DNA sequence: GCTAATAAACTAAAAACTATTATTATG
DNA sequence: TAATAATAGTTTTTAGTTTATTGGG
């Protein structure tokens, strides 16, 4: 399922953290 | 489905595997659709709890050996689960299938056989 | 801590009242470290885990000085623990195990301690009077009566009051299911006669609690209910030898009445019993009553079979009773037991 | 409570994965080493409750209850430790896998039903109430079963049963040269374009450590609002967000490291003999008059309502101060257990208070004994990303209004104002520093330090990894972007002489 | 510091007397005075009170000089309060039957105040005076008891038995009085006192003035006479080449008792004799005693458990460095939502005082922040052995001066996730049309909050926030019962708390009937408790 | 130039949450 | 003669301590 974590089911995926960036 | 008192699906596990196996007195098969309504009931939130299930199995095989196949892997699967008479109960499900003669031998040594059959249950 | 430590627990328990006064005294210390560990603040131990009451409750040895300076100690725990138990203003009367311990240990102290002496023995006897639903199942109210049974002698003086409250709550604890129940209250019921019957024959106000509580319900009652009336009747036949004695035979003769009922079937050691009573009372029989009670005796004795044990016990106590009354007059103790013998 | 999750891992014992056509890049093997250790920490910080085996097939040996050839079980099922860390780690490396084929076998063939039989086997050994039975093969060949047909059959019609049965398969690449070529064997076969001559299909968050709780779905509390006396209904309360807080110590001996238990005693001093609580007095001196009370009356005098909540009133959101906080706030959700029928009104209400913009003030009540304080229940509308799952649960936002005196009284502020200008100079300042925020984006780096060192003393590691602290802002990157801004400022404000230090 | 604070009540026989229904105002007034001085006494105040007293039957004050100043008896000099003053207020205290000036009252009360506020110092000099102003009063010394006042800066609030601006409810909402049974006397009383103290304060004289029930759930009679919050003295830190001084404030704050329960013996009633100690023996080997230092602590690392000291821990710790307030960013205020406001009190933080500078520059940053509808990432450090945390700061400006409000921000960790079902979706709990009206109709009926006449500003029929927490109030009233009465049992619960905890009855009467629509139009089903 | 609380971390402690298991009921 | 029903066993706060630590004078 789109946006679930393979390591724990039923738990979203997750993603490094982004820190910052500039505009 | 209806799992408040056990008389309820008792009798209709009772009711129902007379009918398969009388259905037509064993003459024709068109009926086979209604088994397939009495299996999808049995995977219907029955496989998620496992106790009711495991009784109305039991009764519907030893009033219906053939239905069982739909579920060996799944009567192996809850096998070592239960200590008590369900284990019993599950024994004779095994006992309706002769023809589940393909291999059980491999299936009773990994569900660990030795150590039920050492207990002493008469 | 799990149901082996409740099971554990009562092996001991069973061990003590199997095994005792043999060598069972490395127990003193045992009891000292007891006492500790349920004095430890933590109390994690469960309500099932409660019966350590029953653990300290002790019998099996002489009980020195130890024990009996601990003694006053549990006591006091113990109203404490009732007060907090009883009290439903703090939406707290849980007490699934804990009454029926400290019914336990009390049931097994007092057997040595505490007689009707001081004021605190009111106190816990307060304790007892609260005594609605138990869950089928209903442990702690027949716990209270089986303690009541047990030291009814401990509580005198202080049970006179709500006297026609506890009669009629013992007749309905008596009257319920859980034929256990029914029967621990039966037990509790014929103690308390017993001390009231004692008190009223010393009390000097005798007449007071006669017209106020006795005469009432002794009329009022005309199952077992009424063979309880009939233990009631004989043992309250003995204050009205205090005043009106002339009547007491009176009730005798019209007991002889009941048994020509009876003549032509568990009630009749409860005539046994309350005639064994009123003749202990009695001094002068009327003649005539003495081949009628022959003949009932005998007939009796007959039937006695068609019993179960229990009440075999009750009439053989019954008997024993009888005889114990037809004792005190030489005569006719000789011609009755001769006839009752020969006749049996 | 529901079930757990079981997790099983099954490697190919054979060449290719102790090989890779670019010896810099890591062994499949290996690699997977790696991953299962990443994912066993992982597990051992979140779910530790929970079961983990390792086996592998095509060995040249064997060893499995089952007793089945080339099949043999690493592992079994059981809840991760540094045991089985170091266990696997002895094996890591391109040392530790010539070790591994010294006293292991690989390369010899199996059968992917024989496989199937063991691990469900496994499975059924566990008699705990699970929910999730995920199975991780790690090979980069579709073609070892395509070679026998008859083996090709039987290992998926094996695969179909187990899961019809509940146990879901999980594909990970591995980096096949060739071609890990899904769609020729593995679709068909498994539980669910590019032939993949990689691996990487989401290895990069199984070799991603986490460090979190992640406490299952629980209730706080399931309270029952009443509306006036009668009218009442079941609602659930839980807390979304809730400090995670380390977990405490545990007292053992310095010298067989076994945790020795501690009991707390109270008693007498001019004895020292054991006491009981009825022989503890409640005390307060005030002045110079000591008070004696006992606990039963401490609670009772904190006993006034029942546990639930009473309405006070409705109130719109714009009559709260935003400064008006007092503790994190909670979430409450309809509740069909206690009152049935509670979710329709529920929804009538959300949908009245949403059109009327108020929110719902009551009198709350925890537990027995407890006070009741004022609770705001703003409704909190269900909101879904692009992908249509929740990100905002549909419910009320329960926050907590503080008392007369739970607030402070400050000394006296007047007001001084600020030129336009200077107010250009922050909003450019604050343009070269603008960003967006998300609540995942910064953690508790004190934590992050306390469990690498954790792991680091139970691996026995030389050193420690460094936690890396998003709370520490990049002074030289800030100040680069501002250049002229912050001096132009401080000329605008601070005198030259008088600087922000005295 | 210290608060030289006198209460002069008026003894007057005339409000020892109030309409059948209502409390006297002396009774009133009483319970006022006994909530105030339990606050007083159980929280230990370190400000001297003083009681005097006007009306009496007697008269008893330095300044009765033969018909100057009659019917005053003072009955307590400037010291710390103590249970005695409770015991006094409660019994000694009668209902009298003279009538006295006030205005005599008050010059004898700031005498005695110059006479006692010598040999020490006082942050504060206060006085408060119940009256019912059906009593006849000199208009002679206005001038000159103002006078005194600003010359020597004492401090006054006043109460009434009735509302300053049908149901009665003491304590509680709904009106205290009818506005058209005051007597002329009582109307002249009340313009005088209010150009007394309209010339003495400003325009802020009409807000000292108050009623008993309303201040009853209000601070307004301790609002003279509280302590402020202590400053943080601070820096708050931009990049490397930006900082300014800082005083950090918890505006709020939750409150906690300041006396524990200390415990003693059940028959001495010591401490002294009842000591404690605890016991770390070994769980085996017939609980054989681990020496006190030899336990060392351990943890739980998954399925298994690593002994670790705490000098390790403290050792390889990840410091703080110091007491530190450094930005960590911006993002839109819309970015935030009210569910994520962690941390157990707020910071309503200032700079530095009297840095006119940074004045400029925090207005500067308040305006630029608001006007962009922009919020600001901080991190947050008590001091080194502080755990640093990180918060949000928006602006929050009041009519006087702009300010920055500081409220902690939570981490991933602090974040946990309960998946649900959508009950708008939910097509076996749609709610019937006659429900949602019925249920509009009592949401109208039970709404605390009406459109102002004339104006569109909103007014609140239940200001919780000005409401203190109730538990000290009982808890005073039991431990005073207790103290006086250590036989008898803890008296209930008053009921004018009941006054403060329930909203207005209007409201209730509203809600009668669409209360009856809602529960017939709802099939609610219970189940057993 | 003379000592002074303080929130953190630490406990106990109390309740909610699944998870079972004697118990009559009937014979 | 055999079914149901409170019921204790793991988490999780949270009230009352306990630590020294900055802040001054």
């Amino acid at each position: 399922c789109p946006g679930e974590s393979l390591i724990n089911p039923g738990f979203k995926s997750k993603k490094p953290a982004g820190g910052v960036d500039f505009d | 489905s209806f799992v408040r008192y056990k008389e309820v699906y008792a009798a209709a596990a009772e009711v129902l595997g007379l009918i398969l196996r009388y259905v037509m007195e064993r003459k024709n098969i068109l009926e086979e659709s209604l088994c397939e309504l009495v299996a999808k009931q049995l995977k219907q939130h029955q496989n998620t709890m496992e106790d009711k299930f495991i009784v109305c199995l039991n009764k519907v095989t030893k009033s219906f050996p053939p239905l069982a196949d739909r579920f060996m892997n799944a009567v192996f699967f809850l096998l070592p689960k239960f200590h008590g008479v369900l284990k019993t109960l599950c024994l004779e499900v095994v006992l309706c299938r002769v023809e589940g003669m393909t291999e059980l031998y491999f299936q009773l040594k990994s569900k660990d056989f030795v150590q039920v059959m050492r207990h002493r249950d008469d | 801590c799990k149901i082996p430590a409740l099971d554990l627990l009562i092996k001991l328990l069973q061990t003590f009242r199997s095994s005792r006064l043999m060598d069972e005294f490395k127990i003193g210390e045992l009891f000292s470290k007891f006492y500790g560990e349920l004095a430890l603040k933590k109390k994690i131990p469960d309500t099932v885990l409660e019966k350590v009451y029953e653990l300290l409750g002790l019998l099996g040895e002489v009980h020195p000085s130890e024990m009996i300076n601990n003694a006053e100690n549990l006591f006091r725990a113990f109203l404490g623990e009732l007060k907090t138990q009883m009290t439903s203003a703090v939406r707290e009367p849980k007490l699934p195990v804990l009454a029926g311990c400290l019914k336990g240990l009390s049931s097994l102290l007092c057997n040595f301690t505490k007689s009707m002496e001081e004021d605190p023995q009111t106190s816990r006897e307060i304790f007892n009077f609260v005594l609605q639903i138990d869950l089928k199942r209903y442990a702690v109210p027949s716990a209270g009566l089986r303690l009541f049974a047990l030291h009814a002698s401990q509580f005198s003086t202080c049970l006179l009051d709500n006297y026609v409250s506890l009669f009629e709550v013992l007749l309905k604890w008596c009257a319920h299911t859980n034929v256990e129940l029914k029967k621990a209250a039966l037990s509790a019921l014929e103690s308390f006669l017993k001390q009231v019957s004692n008190m009223v024959a010393k009390n000097a106000e005798m007449h007071k609690n006669k017209l106020q509580y006795f005469m009432e319900q002794f009329y009022g009652i005309i199952n077992k209910e009424l063979s309880i009336a009939i233990r009631g009747y004989g043992l309250f036949a003995g204050p009205c030898k205090v005043i009106n004695a002339k009547d007491v035979d009176f009730m005798y003769v019209e007991l002889i009445q009941r048994c020509k009922q009876m003549f032509l079937v568990y009630q009749m050691p409860s005539f046994l019993q309350s005639v064994a009573s009123v003749l202990l009372y009695l001094d002068t029989v009327p003649e005539v009553y003495t081949p009628v009670l022959e003949h009932l005796v005998v007939m009796q004795i007959d039937s006695f079979p068609q019993y179960s044990p229990k009440m075999q016990l009750v009439c053989c106590r019954a008997i024993v009773k009888v005889f114990l009354a037809l004792a005190a007059k030489g005569p006719v103790l000789r011609n009755c037991i001769s006839t009752v013998v020969h006749q049996g | 409570y529901s079930g757990r999750d079981s997790l099983i891992f099954l490697v190919d014992a054979s060449k290719a994965m102790f090989e890779s056509q670019s010896e810099d890049e890591l062994t499949p093997f290996d690699m997977s080493i790696q991953c299962i250790q990443s994912v066993y920490i992982s597990k051992i910080i979140s779910s530790d409750r929970d079961l983990l085996a390792v086996v592998f097939y095509g060995t040249e040996k064997d060893k499995n209850s089952v007793n089945f050839k080339n099949i043999y079980v690493l592992q079994e099922l059981d809840n991760p430790g540094a045991k089985r860390i170091l266990e696997l780690d002895q094996f890591k490396g391109q040392q530790g896998q010539k070790r591994f084929q010294d006293m292991m076998g690989h390369g010899s063939d199996y059968s992917l039903s024989e496989v199937l039989w063991v691990c469900a086997n496994l499975f059924s050994d566990v008699q705990f109430k699970m929910s999730h039975k995920r199975i991780m093969l790690f090979t980069n060949e579709d073609n070892p079963h395509g070679n026998d047909s008859a083996k090709a059959s039987r290992a998926r019609t094996k695969a179909g049963d187990l899961r019809d049965t509940g146990i879901f398969l999980d594909l990970m690449h591995l980096k096949k040269p060739g071609g890990f070529d899904i769609s020729l064997f593995y679709r068909d076969i498994i539980s669910i374009l590019r032939v993949h001559f990689e691996e990487s299909s989401k290895l990069e968050d199984l070799l991603r450590k986490v460090r979190a709780k992640e406490t299952r779905k629980r209730a706080l509390s399931r309270l029952k609002l009443k509306l006036n006396k009668d009218i009442v209904i079941s609602v659930g309360i839980y807390n979304l967000v809730q400090k995670a807080l380390k977990p405490p110590p545990i007292k053992l001996y310095r010298e067989t490291n076994e945790p020795v238990k501690t009991k707390t005693r109270t008693f007498n001093t001019s004895t020292g003999g054991l006491l009981l609580p009825s022989d503890t007095k409640r005390s307060q001196i005030y002045g110079s008059r000591q008070i004696i009370l006992e606990k039963e009356e401490t609670e009772e005098l904190k006993r006034f309502d029942d546990p639930g909540l009473m309405l006070m009133g409705f109130k719109p959101l714009v009559l709260l101060k935003k400064h008006h906080y007092l503790r994190p706030s909670l979430f409450v959700y309809p509740e069909e257990s206690l009152v049935i029928g509670s979710s329709t009104l529920f929804s009538a209400l959300l949908i009245k208070c949403l059109e009327k913009e108020v929110a719902a003030l009551c009198r709350y009540t925890p537990r027995r004994n407890i006070p009741p304080y004022f609770v705001a229940l703003v409704p909190q509308e269900e909101e879904l990303d692009d992908q249509k799952i929740q990100v905002t649960p549909p419910g009320f936002q329960l926050v907590f209004l503080p008392f007369a005196d739970d607030k402070r009284k400050m000394p006296f502020t007047e007001k001084i104002m600020a030129t336009p200008e200077q107010v250009g100079k922050m909003k450019a300042i604050v343009e070269k520093l603008r960003f967006t925020y998300r609540s995942d984006s910064f953690e508790n780096p004190v934590l992050q330090q306390h469990f690498r060192n954790l792991e680091a003393l139970a691996l026995d590691l030389m050193e420690p990894e460094q936690a890396v602290d998003l709370t520490l802002p990049k002074v030289e990157a800030m100040n680069k972007r501002l250049g002229s801004l912050v001096d132009e400022f401080k000329e605008l404000v601070y005198p030259p002489d008088y600087n922000p230090e005295g | 510091n210290k608060a030289a604070v006198v209460l002069c009540m008026d003894v007057g026989f005339t409000m020892s007397n109030s309409i059948p229904g209502i409390e006297s105002p002396f009774e009133q007034a009483k319970k006022v005075i006994t909530m105030f001085v339990q606050r007083q006494v159980f929280a230990e105040n370190k400000d001297e009170i003083a009681l005097v007293l006007f009306g009496t039957d007697g008269t008893d004050n330095p300044l009765s000089g033969g018909d100057q100043y009659q019917n005053i008896t003072v009955h307590r000099h400037l010291m710390l309060p103590d249970f005695d003053l409770l015991e006094d207020i409660e019994s000694k205290i009668q209902p009298g039957s003279q009538q006295a000036d006030f205005l005599d009252a008050l010059i004898v009360s700031m005498d005695v105040i110059q006479h006692e506020t010598i040999g020490k110092k006082f942050e504060k000099r206060h006085i408060e005076i119940f009256t019912d102003l059906s009593s006849r009063f000199s208009k002679s010394q206005l001038d000159i008891i103002i006078h005194s006042l600003k010359k020597c800066d004492i401090s006054l609030q006043f109460f009434l038995p009735f509302s300053l601006g049908g149901p009665f409810r003491l304590g509680g909402h709904g009106p205290s009085f009818p506005l058209k049974g005051i007597t002329e006397q009582q109307k002249e009383g009340l313009e005088i006192v209010k150009m007394v103290m309209i010339s003495l304060e400003g325009e802020d004289g009409l807000d000292e003035i108050y009623s008993f029930s309303e201040s009853l759930r209000k601070l307004c009679v301790f609002k003279k006479i509280e302590r402020h919050s202590i400053h943080w003295p601070c820096r708050l830190t931009i990049g490397s080449n930006l900082s300014i001084r800082i005083a950090a404030y918890k505006s709020i704050l939750q409150e906690r008792v300041k006396k524990t329960w200390t415990v003693v013996d059940a028959k001495t009633l010591k401490k002294e004799d009842i000591q404690k100690e605890t016991v770390y023996c070994l769980n085996d080997d017939d609980e054989t005693e681990v020496l006190k230092e030899d336990i060392i602590q351990g943890f739980r690392y998954g399925s298994d458990i690593v002994p670790f000291s705490k000098v390790d821990e403290e050792q390889m710790k990840y410091k703080s460095e110091g007491k530190c307030f450094s930005v960590l960013g911006f993002c839109k205020s819309s970015q935030v939502q009210r569910r994520f406001f962690m941390g157990n009190q707020v910071l309503k933080v200032f700079a530095a005082r009297d840095d006119e500078a940074a004045a400029v520059a925090l207005s500067s940053l308040i305006h630029a922040l608001d006007d962009l509808d922009m919020v600001a990432i901080v991190r947050y450090a008590y001091d080194k052995r502080a755990n640093p945390q990180v918060g949000v700061a928006f602006p929050h400006i009041k009519h006087n001066y702009e300010c920055l409000v500081y409220v902690q921000l939570p981490f991933m960790e602090d974040l946990r996730q309960y998946m649900f079902s959508s009950l708008k979706n939910s097509k076996k709990y749609a709610p019937t049309e006659a429900q949602l009206n019925a249920v509009d109709a009592l949401i109208d009926s039970m709404s605390l909050a009406k459109k102002d006449e004339k104006t569109d500003t909103l007014e609140d029929l239940f200001p919780t926030t000005k409401i203190p927490n109730p538990r000290f109030q009982r808890l005073f009233q039991c431990l005073l019962h207790r103290a006086l009465h250590p036989r008898e049992p803890l008296p209930p619960i008053q009921q004018h708390i009941w006054n403060m905890l329930n909203p207005p009855a209007e409201v209730t009467t509203k809600s009668q009937i669409p209360l009856s629509k809602i529960k017939t139009l709802f099939p609610l089903i219970e189940a057993k408790k």
